[PDB]
């Protein structure tokens, strides 16, 4: 019944997760103990949670989510947190020693010990689930665990569960702002694995979202926690159709058909539009036709790819709140007419629209305005190519010197596995232009 | 877990360790009798990293205090927080090295190390998951250089995978508090470069310069010099002991600080250090601290990064700072210092965020930088060493302990190769 | 629905703006918060505001107005002002460093950064607007920002929006009283740009309006703020037709047809007539026929061009209040008969009359009498030439010496641009005589 | 923002700086311990222009106190508001310049500046947008002239676009408190005229003249001479720190004060200064203050404008005045002084208004006037320098440090060229009759 398993791998995966499960808990009305208070004298929001939470039968609801890390510190922060009693102790899997920003540790040395225990946990969670919709996965491709083990997970899952969709929300390293020096090496080796085993991969570059916080929320000094909250709001809005009733319902299985035209082109961007500081909410009409325009803004994209270079191959607008289908119709129609927004020829009708009546929830201590409308656009754009080429350029500077290879090779990755990966990503950015080429 | 076994080898090493194990005790709240009197439960969540819980709720440092001189034990007992250390862990000879690498390596020290390894093994086996070691020695003196290198050689043969971190005081030409420093140091680096995963070169000259300029001390003592080294020593391994917005550890730093195995010499530097009079005026902001940490003055090594070009750098920021603001600053620095950053391997600076600040501070930073500047400090030792070795001066001592001239030539040959390799990756354009 | 976007560029622009939006807020009944108090138990003044204020849908009205300055000080004053909660934060755009009375800085160096952000704001406002009438623009041509960036805007606006009329209220420097030494240089470089991109340009010389205050309001010591209030009343009286109901309605679009005969001759004057201190309002009849005669008074012109030298090519009389069309008809007929007032041959019927029942509002603290009749006469006059000749003479003294050029050249403007500009203004004052010449 | 870094270089400079940073702390309400105890919120809106907010809400001047004499530190520490300045920012040598440009420029000063720059760079990089610098140094003495010029030369190579403002005490022949003044000052102006945007020449003679005539002080001390300089120093850069009816800034003054790049020496003056007895009688009105500011007596330079002819002027009126009345006065002044204003470049006088007055006053003015009178004061230094340089007197000190006779010649040449140029601005007025010249 609309069940979604959430796999949070690596620090960036877990900490994004925390923020997701705050939002979900507030949305369905689950308290930190895991017990919804039985109010309104009717089960009014009954079966809403069954997407994300499993009723144990005693009144306590447990998140259907495996938090995985090779490092104990991030998962310990969840165990000594407000939501300690919410998450199943076995679901929160720990490792003694971190991958230390080395794919090789995450994919062979350390990863192969833990992955066995994780798959068992996923199977137990999949057995409870009746008509599972898909596997949401959260991994940082800049980091060791999220790259290495996160890739190994997806490979193993794809053999075990087969058809069940795997929507991956990946935190690709922004080109200007990078946290670690060995990030390219990880990213490239991760992408090759990710390029086969995921169905749809939603790219999110930190720097881009940082800029959105400074621009829309008007915060001079944004943190990761502020960022993770915006990421959550997107995920919520995407899975919303399952959880809450709507006019035009979507599903996690639908995107995979409507957004990916060819198998390898599964990379996407995302843009939640009405990101507004309550300070400037006062002065904004926030009609549907504005929210749509604000979605297709080159700035409001959460990955730092300027789609004006590319051509939109397919768009998936996911509206929430006081949204009328007629109003949406005009808004798309005006976008289709615009010049700045350019669509591929072979896609004559590239929009999949998804209207829910449920408005988005305002998290307390949260940098956002309570707003009666919203939209999360997941877009497949030829522009995505740009991010890959930069990570290729930034990678090719290395491996010319054999810059940091001695680490990766020591930990069981043969040197030709780097050469392979680059060759396959080089084959991707070939494909992305080939589809961008007008029909002959 | 991710436990760390500290070895404080040689007089210099024992005095640094003394101060280090005071500094870490304040952070974790442990009192000089080994009792926890801290106010925050965060102080004990990851105490096992450094301390091993003894019976009766006493905390014992996982320190192996080795020296060939018995007089040093009295010194580390005398110190406040001198009762913390385990009397089984204290391993001391009688004669002493006499500022002789050979005596500390091939003869006197060769007899003791077998006793120390038994303690190392014991403390290393107690840990469920050993992160690695943090050896604190001096390359200058015979004990710290002789035994230190010999132990480092041994521990690595038993524990290859486990990180071998070293906080080593290199002899500075300015100070020159011993005559045979060049010999000891040249023979040391030969053993260190093969068997040390990450070496953080410290220099007394630099530490004095931080004390007269960055801080304004009328009488800087080896106590104060040790306090700065200790402050940094905490920073390098904090994201183990405390939560972080972005976590790191020793292996993570190593993976991102060492492009090629032989280039594992770094310059450590602590940012929020200010003269007591100038504090009013200074504003404690991420930009302000980022300006001090990259200042060539702030580094605890003689060689100015301005001469070299950072192969990479790492920052381990402390307290509650917006990760965006940090990331803005690290980017800003790399654009500015277009020459001082290697062309190949872009986004050279790594950043780590730890939520818990150091005591009596709101924000702090610790800096670890693999530059081609570090070659300049090793050239000083080479130039000095050569001048002595041209004539075979003071050589009869080292030869007397049963070291052959072949060893002195291979040590110089191996140190020159290091200097050649840094200069390669400085001059290289890609 | 009669929407008008106001673009306030440069100190003179913004400060004039502040005074405009006070008046508008009073006229429609918007309080500083931006919430009209729902009184008379009916929406009686409902949709009056939709000219100048967008409803946000929550009971807050926001001004459709972009305030733009390269300097932070003037826009800050608005942000730390009574109307802080009225204007949309984003609509108030600020620069870090001023143009410093240098066209060049505003048109190339500094401008090119900000204009990008400005146009985005104008697009967002024009999306909300359904059937936009025109862009009102307020820029000083003596000052850098208003000359430079204000000219760069219009250019960009002309390509993007196209037809949509651009009525420009420009504070040309009076010849006797000049605030800055480098004004002529700015004005001429501005006028060339302006000469092609604006539809109608209404000229207002401070000194002239200063004299009106000393003559009509009987103030020994007038301020800018006293001046700005008279400018507002004009703007109000022009747009009035849209906002309030009238017998003979006009529109911003209409002026462009009825006032500009030939494309390049779009420079005008303006004269709001019943400017009366309450002290002398006691002793005056203030009949329509008087108000009209008072409009064509050489003195009561707000630009210091004595129209007795020139021939009126087209007039646009805009009456407000207890005004009878029969009464107006006579008033014009007597003006047509007068000798002092002289009309070009090729214009046989020059007058466009506009009658609104709504009387003008008396601003509290305002140097004006509450009056039951009014008129704003925008007049295309051959006399305008005179102002351009005095700004050409005052410029020709310069650029003989190459006086201040170094600045302008340093900031990107090629020297030759100055020569081009003076050559195009000389071509204008050729045209202005050519049309003045009786028909052959 | 628009922040201003201050460098107070050489004994004189440090003492001027000491008084200045007292004067500005009154207007911003900062107390000697760096706490804010001002009553108005207008005092802390723009403080960042001069102070860099330290921790614990202390305010610290963005001053760089440089000298080659360690005694001066004791003097600036002795003063009230001595605890305001940042210890780190204090940079002092040991030996001193010994009234020797060469010692302060080529040898002793040449070792120190490297240390100073590292501070300058530090305080300049802290500013989000740097307006420029205000250097306060004597041309007469070594340190201030030697280092001062060397620094100025350095900062300009690093920060070309940023304004370089200098408040310099030129040596007066009347006072002559040093023998080798002519040498220092001649070698100084050479370096200043190439590297200073706008230099405000101050003279002790004039300042003493203001203290024995305009004010009636029985014992004028260097304190009282500094207090007049500091009053003016505020005036020049007020419309940054406070609102105005018409705003200005350093760059705005430069653009309208410097017709050609080389003529950038000005005569500062302060208009509301009155003898304490003569207060009753004097009426504080815009006309009254306008009369004093254009009285040659009021000027803090030895040369009387009467001999020269103003190329331009600038007034920066303070307090609440009618802009019309100001403009009337500025016009009135230009009609009177028909000879003392250059023929070409009409409307010579610029006028800025700032709303906030100086403490304990209702209105004030600050005057900045580029004349060809300033030439006269430089001729005095030339005549004197020549007379020494005819014989090569005292030349062995300078030559000792490593300076070469060539330098001394080029300095004289470069100062003679300036003197020729300022005289040339009377030959471009000598245009008068195109048929024949007035000399016959
Ligand atoms: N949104 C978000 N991204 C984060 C956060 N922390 C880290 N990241 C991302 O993850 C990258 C660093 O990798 P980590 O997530 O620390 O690595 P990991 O997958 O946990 O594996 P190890 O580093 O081996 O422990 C950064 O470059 C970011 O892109 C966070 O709190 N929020
Ligand atoms: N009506 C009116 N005109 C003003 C006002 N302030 C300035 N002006 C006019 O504008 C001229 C000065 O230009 P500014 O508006 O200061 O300059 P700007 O275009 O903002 O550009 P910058 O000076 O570079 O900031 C004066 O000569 C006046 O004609 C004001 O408050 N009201
Ligand atoms: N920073 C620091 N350096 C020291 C200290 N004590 C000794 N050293 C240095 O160590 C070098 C000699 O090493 P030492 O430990 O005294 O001799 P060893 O015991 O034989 O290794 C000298 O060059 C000293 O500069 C200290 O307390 N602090
Ligand atoms: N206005 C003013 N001038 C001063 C002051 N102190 C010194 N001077 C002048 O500065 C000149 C010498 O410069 P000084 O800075 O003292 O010498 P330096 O330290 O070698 O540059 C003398 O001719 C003095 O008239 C002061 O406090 N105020
Ligand atoms: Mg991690
Ligand atoms: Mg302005």
């Amino acid at each position: 019944m609309r069940e979604v398993i959430s796999i949070h791998v690596g620090q960036g995966g877990i900490q994004v997760g925390n923020a997701c499960w705050e939002l979900f808990c507030l949305e369905h009305g689950i308290q930190p103990d895991g017990q919804m208070p039985s109010d309104k004298t009717i089960g009014g929001g009954d079966d809403a949670f069954n997407t994300f939470f499993s009723e144990t039968g005693a009144g306590k609801h447990v998140p259907r989510a495996v938090f995985l890390d090779l490092e104990p510190t991030v998962i310990d922060e969840v165990r000594t947190g407000t939501y300690r009693q919410l998450f199943h102790p076995e679901q929160l899997i720990s490792g003694k020693e971190d991958a230390a920003n080395n794919f090789a540790r995450g994919h062979y040395t350390i990863g192969k010990e833990i992955v066995d225990l994780c798959l068992d946990r996923i199977r137990k969670l999949a057995d409870n689930c009746t008509g599972l919709q898909g596997f949401l996965v959260f991994n940082s491709v800049g980091g060791g665990t999220g790259s290495g083990l996160g890739s190994l997970l997806l490979e193993r899952l794809s053999v075990d569960y087969g058809k069940k969709s795997k929507l991956g929300f990946t935190i690709y390293p922004s080109p200007q702002v990078s946290t670690a020096v060995v990030e390219p090496y990880n990213s490239i080796l991760s992408t090759h694995s990710l390029l086969e085993h995921t169905d749809v991969a939603v790219m999110l570059d930190n720097e881009a979202i940082y800029d959105i916080c400074r621009r829309n929320l008007d915060i001079e000094r944004p943190t990761y926690t502020n960022l993770n909250r915006l990421i959550a709001q997107v995920i919520s809005s995407l899975t919303a159709s399952l959880r809450f009733d709507g006019a035009l319902n979507v599903d996690i299985t639908e995107f995979q058909t409507n957004l990916v035209p060819y198998p390898r082109i599964h990379f996407m961007l995302s843009s939640y539009a009405p990101i507004i500081s309550a300070e400037k909410a006062y002065h904004e009409q926030l009609s549907v036709a504005e929210i749509t325009n604000s979605a297709f803004e080159p700035a409001n994209m959460m990955a730092k790819c300027d789609p004006r270079h590319g051509k939109y191959m397919a768009c998936s607008m996911m509206y929430r709140g006081d949204v009328v289908p007629k109003d949406v119709n005009a808004s798309i129609a005006t976008i289709k007419t615009k010049r700045t927004i350019q669509f591929v020829d072979w896609c004559p009708t590239g929009f999949k629209v998804g209207i829910n009546y449920q408005p988005p929830t305002v998290v307390p201590g949260g940098d956002l305005a309570k707003v009666m409308r919203a939209v999360c656009m997941i877009s497949n754009s030829t522009a995505i190519a740009e991010v890959f080429s930069r990570l290729d350029h930034k990678f090719d500077l290395m491996y010319a010197k054999r810059a940091f290879v001695h680490w990766y090779v020591g930990e069981g990755m043969e040197e030709g596995e780097f050469s392979e990966a680059r060759e396959d990503l080089a084959a991707l950015e070939k494909d992305y232009e080939e589809v961008g080429i007008e029909t002959a | 877990m991710r436990e760390i076994v500290h070895i404080q080898g040689g007089q210099c090493g024992n005095q640094i360790g003394a101060k280090f194990w005071e500094v870490i005790s304040d952070e974790h709240g442990i009192d000089p009798t080994g009792t926890y009197h801290g106010d925050s439960d965060l102080q004990l969540e990851r105490i096992n990293v450094y301390y091993n819980e003894a019976t009766g709720g006493r905390y014992v440092p996982r320190a192996i205090l080795m020296d060939l001189e018995p007089g040093t034990m009295d010194s580390v007992r005398a110190g406040p927080f001198g009762q913390l250390f385990r009397p089984d862990n204290f391993v001391f000879g009688q004669t002493g090295a006499g500022n002789n690498w050979a005596k500390g390596h091939y003869t006197e020290g060769a007899e003791l190390i077998d006793s120390v390894l038994d303690v190392v093994r014991k403390e290393a086996e107690g840990c469920d998951c050993l992160q690695g070691f943090q050896i604190t020695h001096s390359l200058g003196g015979g004990t710290g250089s002789g035994m230190g290198t010999l132990l480092i050689s041994k521990v690595r043969e038993e524990y290859p995978d486990r990180i071998m971190e070293t906080f080593s005081v290199v002899p500075s030409p300015k100070v020159s508090d011993t005559v045979v420093e060049p010999y000891n140091a040249t023979l040391s680096v030969h053993q260190l470069v093969e068997n040390a995963d990450e070496c953080m070169v410290i220099d007394n000259e630099a530490l004095y310069d931080i004390c007269f300029r960055t801080l304004k001390l009328t009488t800087p003592t080896y106590g104060d010099l040790n306090h700065l080294v200790s402050a940094a020593m905490s920073g390098v391994t904090c994201c183990l002991r405390f939560p972080g917005q972005l976590n790191s550890d020793l292996r993570k730093l190593a993976v991102n600080l060492i492009p090629f195995p032989r280039l594992h010499f770094f310059m450590i530097g602590f940012a929020p250090l200010t003269s007591r009079g100038s504090q009013q005026y200074r504003a404690l902001t991420v930009p302000e601290l980022t300006q001090q940490m990259f200042d060539a003055k702030n580094m605890m090594c003689a060689a100015d990064p301005r001469h070299g070009r950072y192969l990479t750098a790492s920052a381990l920021f402390r307290g509650r700072m917006s990760t965006k603001e940090v990331d803005e600053q690290m980017l800003n620095v790399q654009n500015k210092n277009s020459s001082y950053f290697v062309e190949w391997i872009p986004n050279n600076i790594k950043s780590s965020i730890c939520d818990i600040p150091p005591k009596g501070l709101k924000m702090a930073v610790t800096f670890v930088g693999n530059s081609t500047a570090i070659q300049e400090m090793f050239k000083r030792v080479a130039e000095q060493f050569t001048a002595m070795f041209r004539r075979k001066a003071f050589l009869h001592w080292y030869t007397g302990e049963g070291m052959d001239e072949m060893e002195f030539t291979e040590a110089e040959s191996n140190m020159n190769d290091l200097v050649s390799e840094y200069q390669q990756y400085q001059d290289a354009t890609a």
